[PDB]
């Protein structure tokens, strides 16, 4: 029943400071173990950035420790990051972990983690495009539909569908770098049965622009 | 900094296989080494510490052994659940670090793909932009070839692919791929194709269709 997850801003600018802050549930900070910031890097490079000690004591990474400042308030049972001067190297997922202070140093519990970006690059709302067969395309089984949903930054993006069956399978495919700006796209299929009579549209919500677009598809 | 290595970063099996992970120290490490389970959405489980030791809750087919430098994970009867990257962590002195990580694939039946064309939205070229798209859906394996053919010829240039991971529940791929250009090439040229080659087939499979309808 111990539980840490993390939450800050995901987008900030070159040069400015990372705040960060883990929320620990199911167990003081004060009583025992290390609580500890991580963070893995494109490429799957997973590197320890700190911890503070329920007593405590604070340890960095040397590679880090001229920008690097953990605190804590026992009070929220909170512990924070910051991290200053931030350059686009700095673009990572978050993570923060509760350890052994000492003895085998194995993380026992840890966050979900959160991706966090440096860019000056302006935030967007993305543009929503159904993706429906065209015309001529006469079909069998069961039919494919989709989103386009195009031009947006930051990352992230959700995507969810409604239809009316719960035969549904979909898929989402990861976003990609389009000269700046992201492009993403999600699939669904249904029973050719299913379309067009019941009615099938995408929601696309985005965070960072907060912003939902809701497109129906149509034949 | 202790440097670790996992000379392996890709591992591919059958389930109810016996699979190793290998991990590598610059230096004696005495026995503190820890395993992590990190699976796609990014959620990370502590699998095994001190070698060999099983973190409360992890499945006794879970086990590590090793000394010195050299240390090894044994998954073995591999399960559907266990599609992930293993990293293997030093905890002897600070900083503590990290491997590379092993992706860890099940194998599959292999799999044709199941191929769609959809052509630009009515929106999207009001906007002035023209985009086609290609699903190329639950496939294995993971190795497949997509070209663009615009009225018959060869596209490279503004293709944007996308892989999903493997499918947790029927060991599985798909992918997409999108095409863009303006709304004036776009009009220029009736036909767009989409060839998808994989091992399941000797010749392609081609979906397209044609402005001009």
């Amino acid at each position: 029943e111990v539980q840490l997850q993390e939450s800050g801003p995901g987008l900030v600018k070159p040069s400015q400071s990372l705040s960060l802050t883990c929320t620990v549930t199911g167990y003081s900070i004060t009583s025992d173990y290390a609580w500890n910031w991580l963070r893995q890097l494109p490429g799957n490079k997973l590197e320890w950035m700190g911890y503070i000690s329920y007593s405590g004591r604070i340890r960095y990474n040397p590679s880090l420790k001229r920008r690097i400042s953990i605190t804590r308030d026992t009070s929220k049972n909170q512990f924070f990051l910051q991290l200053n001067s931030v350059t686009t190297e700095d673009t990572a997922t978050y993570y923060c972990a509760r350890s052994d202070y000492g003895n085998y140093g194995r993380g026992d519990y840890w966050g979900q983690g959160t991706s966090v970006t440096v860019s000056s690059a302006k935030t967007t709302p993305p543009s929503v495009y159904p993706l429906a067969p065209g015309c001529g395309d006469t079909t069998g089984s069961s039919v494919t539909s989709g989103c386009l949903v195009k031009g947006y930054f930051p990352e992230s993006v959700t995507v969810t569908w409604n239809s009316g069956s719960l035969s549904s399978s979909v898929h989402t495919f990861p976003a990609l770098l389009q000269s700046g700006l992201y492009t993403m796209s999600s699939s669904v299929t249904v029973p050719s049965s299913t379309w067009p009579s019941e009615t099938v549209t995408c929601s696309v919500a985005h965070p960072a622009s907060s912003t939902t677009v809701d497109k129906k598809l149509e034949p | 900094d202790i440097q670790m290595t996992q000379t392996t970063s890709s591992l591919s099996a059958s389930l109810g296989d016996r699979v190793t992970i290998s991990c590598r120290a610059s230096q004696d490490i005495s026995n503190y080494l820890n395993w992590y389970q990190q699976k796609p959405d990014g959620t990370v489980k502590l699998l095994i510490y001190y070698t060999s030791r099983l973190h409360s809750g992890v499945p006794s087919r879970f086990s590590g052994s090793g000394s010195g430098t050299d240390y090894s994970l044994t998954i073995s009867n591999l399960d559907q659940d266990d599609i992930a990257t293993y990293f293997c962590q030093q905890g002897t002195t600070l900083p503590p670090t990290f491997g590379g990580g092993t992706k860890l694939e099940i194998k599959r039946a292999d799999a044709a793909p199941t191929v769609s064309i959809f052509p630009p939205s009515s929106e999207q070229l009001t906007s002035g932009g023209a985009s086609v798209v290609c699903f190329l859906n639950n496939f294995y394996p993971k190795d497949i070839n997509v070209k663009w053919k615009i009225d018959g010829s060869e596209r490279q240039n503004g293709v944007l692919n996308s892989w999903t991971d493997q499918d947790s529940k029927d060991s599985t791929y798909s992918m997409s791929s999108t095409l863009t250009l303006t709304k004036d090439e776009y009009e220029r040229h009736n036909s767009y194709t989409c060839e998808a080659t994989h091992k399941t087939s000797t010749s392609p499979i081609v979906k397209s269709f044609n402005r001009n309808e």
